[PDB]
């Protein structure tokens, strides 16, 4: 930990010389020795959910309270979470003479959070019996919600909503690994050896 | 100003939306025990909040004791 | 129990 | 500006999408609020200092950084060790009153409370109040009437 | 027989003996702003001035804050007291004064208000009081799991043997206000809703920008237009925006808006979506029977 | 701010108020009648007190 | 490298899940190193330009 600060903060002072997109994402600083612990595999034997929706279902679902449980080094997700995953046509951009840098200023543009205010703060007037909440853009939930997101029209109103060119789905982070276990895909789960860990 | 006088207008206080995508103010009932009423209200004026709905003037609306107070609790009226 | 209770006069517009 | 929603996921959210390999807690609780101040509570394990662990959820914070809102962050975020217990209180207040109690809050906390913060034996002196600031009042008809935006 | 009165003997933690001053929690129905709650202080403070001017050495309360939570509807008074040995007399200690405090909490209307002492290591509840967290695993709702809470609650309050207070911090949904806009009328206009929004926040929850100098001290700048033109959802209307044209343009020209609820205060235990779920129980049960009654009400 | 080909000068006091700022607003914390400042002092780990 | 590389944007909430956006066309759009030809970006004019 001494010299794991040491380094890693001397990469706080090594921050902003990064590109800023993977910093936007982040950096593994991880102190870690390289040891395993069991790689709990988990797998819809249907097969009707990808090795992402296991991993999602697990992400989201079950490894926080592995992460809540004694002794653990790392967690290992074989996996990754749902994300966007969006498809376009250079068919129907170029027919809509789209760039899609603009069509990611419309999704930043509609998608972002907006921070409102209240009722009259404080100080508000003498007399004044109420003050709530202002409530304002919310960031988005259902895909379809994202499937009528905005983009250019006419000066009719011949409007274009989302995708209409491209396709939302669920996103891998990736979608590179491919495990199986034995005829399939799993979750195997590497539950690593803490620093300092009590195993039996 | 203005347009015609009768005009519900309760200060903020007793005004809640209740529940969601709704609004009801709890009046006492005759019984003192206490009767809720949807009412629509419509534009808060003032310090108070216009209503269109139901009610009249002497309604024995209420003001202070409505957290210990749920229906079924009898009252004695205070201003 | 007593309660505070306030009630409706509602003349002018 | 923003709400306990907001507070939830741009906030803690990444802190809990993030607090990850985390140790020696006892547990952890955190609130949200419409203020804006988040608060998130750390139940870790006797035997040690708090700075150990201390600097390994501040410093995977460290690698939340950019994840935030750059709003609050270019405010600026407590991110603190301390125990909960107080020392003392301390009464400072103009009796003729003719100072505000933002007054009083900055002029000892510029002027009186760093030295005292230059002094040994310190926790933590609660400014009951804050700095200064160049307070703005706009009008619509202002704007409206010079057909500007703020 | 001895082992008798052993077994049957009750048992306590580390009393709350004497502290000096006492710990005044203030609380009041949601809602209600920092003025009527400035009223209510100002009751309260003067009962415990005036009408209790015989042993009370300290007021400090503070309107706005809540170490419950820090909202419009609390406050809190620091009551410190004389000498120990200027309050001779068990009246002049602190437990009956609190009994005489609650009988004025009785008789004080339109509050919940009560005070205490604090355990002398603070950081341990109220030391008749679990506290209780409860949440859902599956993600089924707050406002439903603040169903089965409150249910719960009516549940708690099905055993007054057990219990003292079943109380919870339950900040409340609140009534709220949902400004909608249309991107189509925005379009319409052609002006960046960012900057829409960056005027509101700015003109509505306010904006900090950058600092300065005054005498040698950095100093932050805000910005957000008058009580009076915060104040109302009409006030909202009153806003105008150039657009792509040059045209002065009102919210209302594109904003719809409704009433909901929502709560200023959520909670997460563990990053888990919690509620604030304290106890006292009656004097004479320990808390784990309470922890058996509401562990067999959790099947519930 | 702004200005017309004349150069009419608009100033910021002229469209709001200018003053000093508490940062919030929000707890009018009182003492003894009068409404008072308060400071915290909290503990030094490993120092004294007396 | 938006649409070679794919684009990462920001976040949202699935359930109390803050979770990427990613966009980037199809395998058939980004296969061929001809497929670079079969991309049109508006000009200075607004004109497609392959």
């Amino acid at each position: 930990d001494i010299a794991q600060v040491q380094v890693q903060n001397k990469l706080q002072l090594a921050m902003p010389l990064l590109p800023q997109e993977v910093q936007q994402q982040g950096v593994s600083v991880e102190k870690s020795s390289s040891s395993f612990l069991m790689v709990v595999g988990v797998i819809n034997t249907d097969g009707t959910m990808t090795q992402e929706d296991i991993s999602d279902y697990v992400a989201a679902n079950m490894k926080d309270a592995i992460s809540r449980t004694s002794g653990v080094g790392d967690v290992q997700l074989f996996g990754s979470q749902y994300a966007m995953r969006i498809w376009m046509n250079p068919n129907e951009l170029n027919k809509f003479q789209l760039t899609p840098v603009d069509v990611i200023t419309a999704i930043k543009a509609q998608n972002a959070q907006v921070a409102a205010g209240q009722l009259g703060g404080t100080p508000p007037v003498k007399g004044q019996q109420l003050n709530a909440s202002i409530i304002a853009q919310t960031r988005l939930t259902s895909t379809e919600e994202f499937g009528k997101i905005l983009l250019k029209v006419n000066q009719d109103g011949c409007r274009v909503l989302l995708r209409d060119v491209a396709k939302i789905e669920l996103g891998g982070e990736n979608y590179d690994i491919i495990a199986e276990f034995n005829g399939q895909p799993a979750s195997g789960l590497g539950i690593k050896l803490a620093t300092g860990a009590n195993a039996l | 100003e203005g347009l015609n006088p009768n005009a519900i207008l309760v200060p903020q206080q007793g005004v809640t939306r209740t529940p969601r995508g709704d609004a009801t103010v709890l009046v006492v009932g005759a019984d003192d025990k206490v009767e809720t009423r949807p009412i629509v209200a419509s534009q808060a004026i003032g310090d108070k909040w216009l209503v269109t709905e139901g009610l009249k003037a002497g309604d024995r609306v209420v003001i202070s004791g409505l957290q210990k107070v749920r229906p079924g609790v009898q009252v004695k009226a205070q201003e | 129990p007593a309660v505070g209770v306030v009630t409706v006069k509602t003349e002018p517009l | 500006g923003a709400d306990a929603k907001t507070v939830q996921d741009t906030v803690t959210q990444v802190i809990e999408q993030n607090m990850n390999g985390i140790d020696n807690l006892m547990y952890m609780s955190s609130n949200s609020d419409s203020t804006g101040t988040v608060q998130i509570t750390l139940t870790f394990e006797s035997g040690t200092d708090a700075d150990i662990a201390q600097v390994q959820v501040q410093n995977k914070l460290q690698l939340a950084m950019p994840l935030l809102p750059q709003e609050v962050q270019q405010q600026g975020v407590s991110v603190e060790k301390s125990s909960s217990s107080f020392l003392m209180v301390v009464g400072v207040i103009n009796t003729d009153g003719t100072m505000t109690q933002e007054d009083i809050s900055d002029y000892v906390a510029a002027n009186m409370k760093d030295a005292i913060s230059r002094t040994s034996g310190v926790g933590d002196v609660q400014l009951f109040g804050s700095q200064y600031a160049m307070r703005i009042w706009m009008n619509p008809n202002e704007l409206n009437k010079f057909q500007l935006t703020p | 027989g001895m082992a008798y009165l052993f077994v049957r003997l009750p048992s306590s933690f580390l009393p709350d003996e004497d502290q000096g001053v006492f710990m005044t929690m203030v609380q009041l129905p949601a809602g209600a702003t920092q003025e009527r709650t400035q009223k209510v202080l100002n009751e309260v403070t003067h009962y415990y001035l005036t009408k209790e001017k015989n042993n009370v050495e300290s007021v400090f309360a503070v309107n706005g804050f809540g170490f419950a939570g820090r909202g419009q509807n609390t406050g809190i008074a620091f009551v410190s007291l004389k000498d120990w040995a200027d309050r001779p007399g068990e009246e002049n200690k602190v437990e009956a004064i609190t009994m005489r405090a609650t009988r004025a909490f009785s008789q004080i209307k339109d509050a919940m208000v009560f005070a205490f002492n604090l355990p002398a290591i603070v950081e341990l509840g109220t030391a008749t009081g679990f506290d209780f967290e409860l949440i859902d695993q599956a993600g089924l709702g707050h406002e439903k799991l603040t169903q089965a809470r409150n249910q719960l609650l009516a549940e708690a309050a099905k055993h007054p043997d057990m219990l003292t207070s079943v109380r919870p911090n339950g900040l409340e949904d609140t009534p709220q206000f949902k400004i909608d806009i249309d991107q189509e009328k925005a379009q319409a206009l052609g002006v960046s809703i960012n900057d829409i929004n960056t005027t509101l926040g700015a003109a509505w929850g306010g904006s900090y920008v950058n600092d300065f100098i005054d005498r040698g001290r950095v100093k932050k700048v805000y910005v957000m237009s008058e009580a009076k033109y915060r104040m109302l959802p009409d006030d909202i209307g009153d806003w105008y925006v150039r657009a792509a044209d040059g045209q002065m343009v009102p919210f209302s020209a594109f904003s719809s808006s409704r009433w909901e609820y929502g709560s200023p205060r959520l909670e997460r235990y563990n990053g888990l979506p919690s509620m604030e779920i304290l106890g006292q129980a009656a004097p004479g049960k320990s808390t784990g029977e309470a922890m058996e009654l509401m562990e067999q009400l959790a099947s519930k």
